[PDB]
């Protein structure tokens, strides 16, 4: 069904593609910095676009946009959205994208927990785990 | 699942353990691995020292059931899997319940199994069968010494004021609404489900300019009444009262109308006229609490029932949702979380329809 | 085999039927065939007419189960087989026993089977699990001339104190509980279904240190009040009172809590606040009597309704279970099994909330 | 789609449940599985206790429809899938609407269907046709 | 019938002869209020019962749906939302069956 951050990435594109007023806010806050390759290249294409002073509408964007991005950028312009992103909506989406590299992180120390466990160093693996609980609390 | 939640929550709070252990002993846990953890969890608490991932993985190891559970992997799994430890108790209750169920089944099955092997007894069979089966802050109120116990009325609290028919519960709420509007600079929202909007206005026009025996109702007034209403009208004219008398309205609508007024003009109080008359009540109480919390505004729900707690309780929850429960009798603030609980005594005029200080 | 003996012996005596029927109903028989016979046997006896081979074979035929048993051949088989009818009763007891065993098994198997299908309930499951499986002396009162007619309050009696609203039935039971706690050395258990546990406490704090017009409720006290609560608190601080204000509880939970308290600390009185408010009442009355019997402790059940017997009787038995029925009006001991029945007269303070001697 | 959002957002906030239940009753959901969840969701809120993954999966299991929905798998799917809980209400409005449309369709279909079987009535037919369309 | 008339000719008043005789009454009162609202026209329900409020109230709501409640006794306007509440007095001829001014 797709994990959260990804839907947030998705929905953010759907919005900025539809409203270039949102796209301006997304640019200062997220690079991207987007987590998926397709989502990065699109972001680039979205950002530029209006910096060409460009009015705003997907009918213009989906026509831009190498062609290998189109089957994806087309099906985002049709997604499902109210036009108007709540003040917090944006802060919630952005939070997901921005603190994704941090989750992708703790799976590095995850592989160190399980490796310590195998050499029977039990109390060190516990410490790593107690540390992960901390990062996870964020 | 409920089992994992408890354990997991301990590795989180871990003041989660205190209520977990009040409710569960290890044996309540169906899985042994959990039995072993929860026991070790407690065995550590019994110093000591305190109870965290490390210290528990240690105790387990020391009594050599570390790998006889999961590894530290399953201990980390519990930890890393649970989001919140504000449940636990819980959770605790769930496991406790299912334990009891197993114990019923066990002692019940043991009775049937025992039904063929004795026979012989009947009377020991039937007796050891019962034997086995039996095991100021705030927002000022206007009224000096009400303010003191409460300090407001404050933001995010649901205040339920209950009184028997014709003791003055509406006339009391109105006077709060009025004092807040005329004296502060804070909009109040009144939903007057019972009495009409304009029949409400006179009742707080009267409450002001000290008008009425003469009477507004029975037509003509004296030059003293006239020259009075004018100031009363005038002073109430600039107040921040908004009235909605819509016959009988659902919660979602109280919440919708209040939400819109907050962003456009201000808001400081929601005074809903009587709960029992909005459109089970436990679901409404919950929703009013949440309304208060969302809008950072005290919600004053009026309610109909001596008095004392079980008078309203027996009709829909409320008790645990309302953080301050007033009774009109004497204003008995029988429950509040700010602090004090006791009786504040007010005077009541009638002719003017005012509650006054003492 | 014992089944065939009873049936047989009836064909023989046949005054044998009488003891058989005092100990068996048709349902006690395992074979339907015998059920049918024994029923017919009785149905002929309900004239009539009397009961013998031809007269039964004829009732069986009538309701057409003659060939659904044996023939007349099996009736004769039974008749000719049996050598004496001096047992029957028996035989009867044997069949009656093996009947009870089948019921035991059935209601026990119904619990296990029910264990998986609910889950859901636990508490209904655990209650309809007891329900299903179940199918001067003394202690001084404090009050001189109540003691005399009764000599206690003694252990295994259920005492029901009834009175119209606001006569003082709670304030009466509380003073009993208080005297017993402060003056003897015997733990008392109070269930205060209606009023809160802390609004109960000042009602017996007032009852002692002769405190309150000043008042505890209405904030501030005089030096005489302060220096008073301190000893009242002190004296009541060592008493053996236990309270449980749990909203409205079922019998099995009064019984479970009282049971645990007896083994761990002592127990002498169970004072339940009002019966009509516990959660047909005849089935509760029954259970309260048994509670008293099991714990060798007087249980005081307060009740709500001039007065006299038929005022409470019309609403759920009680009469034949309670061995002493008090009325507050005058204290009218209208029924007691110790001995005397009459009117004892007590004074009542109000301000202090005390019932006092005379 | 909107349906999954509401359910998800509850697992997330879960003060999300308050506005979702102000706008939706279980029956508003088209999929049974979601009906069962949202009902359970509420049935748990009716104590209680509060409402979250474990507490709900526990109610579903108790009344034995856990595996009658998805597993805990579909509950977790819903929970992990949802990125925010500032919509919900929503989402709620959408589900509420598609519910309204189905009810329209039904009561209308019922009139047409009823058109051939009475005949007979006309006047009961035309009266219980306003009565049915007004609700 | 009132709806159809509006679109074809005009319409300004609906005067229903007595309510207690239409075919529970609180559910009819509700509908007549909605009828007045939908047609932007004053509906005049007649009702059968001194007088005062609780004479009709004890028989099916009405009180909270009707925004003006007149009594014939004197014409007592006992409830209205436009404003005033009191007694207007009218003469009555009989022979001509007229109510007249004063």
């Amino acid at each position: 069904l797709l994990p959260a951050f990804q839907n947030a990435e998705r929905l953010l594109l759907a919005h900025m593609m539809r409203s270039r007023d949102v796209a301006l806010v997304v640019q200062e806050r997220i690079g991207g910095r987007f987590n998926i390759e397709e989502h990065r290249a699109l972001a680039a294409y979205i950002y530029a676009f209006y910096e060409e002073g460009h009015e705003a509408d997907p009918g213009a964007l989906i026509s831009r946009i190498p062609g290998e991005l189109q089957p994806l950028a087309s099906e985002l312009s049709l997604l499902l959205i109210a036009d108007d992103v709540s003040e917090q909506e944006l802060e919630d989406y952005i939070r997901h994208v921005l603190n994704r590299p941090k989750w992708l992180m703790l799976k590095v120390k995850e592989q160190e927990k399980t490796e310590a466990e195998r050499r029977k160093d039990f109390l060190t693996a516990a410490r790593i785990a107690k540390e992960m609980i901390e990062m996870k609390k964020m | 699942e409920a089992e994992q939640a408890v354990l997991g929550a301990v590795f989180l709070d871990p003041a989660a353990l205190v209520p977990a252990s009040e409710i569960l002993i290890p044996e309540d846990f169906y899985r042994a691995a959990h039995q072993k953890i929860f026991h070790a969890m407690l065995r550590v608490a019994d110093r000591g020292e305190p109870v965290d991932l490390v210290t528990v993985t240690a105790e387990l190891a020391a009594s050599e059931q570390l790998e006889e559970i999961g590894g530290v992997s399953y201990l980390s799994e519990l930890a890393d899997a649970v989001p919140t430890a504000a449940n636990v108790e819980y959770y605790a209750r769930i496991v406790e319940e299912k334990s009891v169920l197993r114990r019923l089944i066990r002692t019940a099955t043991s009775i049937a199994q025992d039904g063929y092997t004795r026979e012989d007894e009947i009377d020991v069979l039937l007796d050891e069968a019962d034997r086995k089966i039996m095991e100021i802050t705030g927002i000022p109120t206007g009224f000096t010494e009400l303010d003191r116990m409460t300090s407001g009325f404050q933001r995010s609290d649901l205040i339920i004021v209950a009184a028997r028919p014709s003791v003055g519960k509406t006339a009391f709420a109105l006077n709060i609404a009025q004092n807040v509007a005329t004296k502060t600079n804070e909009n109040v929202a009144i939903f007057s489900l019972e009495m009409s909007a304009q029949q409400l206005v006179m009742r707080m026009l009267c409450a002001e300019g000290n008008i009425n025996a003469q009477n507004l109702r029975t037509g003509k007034l004296t030059p003293e009444d006239w020259g009075k209403l004018t100031m009363a009208m005038g002073s109430l004219s600039n107040a921040g009262i908004y009235i909605d008398d819509t016959p009988s309205i659902r919660v979602s609508d109280i919440r919708a109308k209040c939400r819109r007024l907050k962003q456009e003009s201000g808001l400081g109080m929601i005074v809903i006229d009587y709960l029992q008359l909005i459109q089970e009540v436990s679901e409404i109480s919950r929703s009013l609490k949440a309304l208060a919390r969302e809008l950072e505004v005290p919600v004053i729900a009026l309610s109909q029932l001596r008095p004392m707690m079980s008078d309203i309780r027996e009709s829909g929850s409320i008790e645990q949702d309302a953080d301050i429960v007033a009774f009109l009798y004497e204003i008995i603030i029988a429950k509040q979380r700010n602090g004090p609980v006791g009786t504040v005594q007010l005077a009541f005029i009638k002719e003017y329809n005012k509650f006054v200080n003492l």
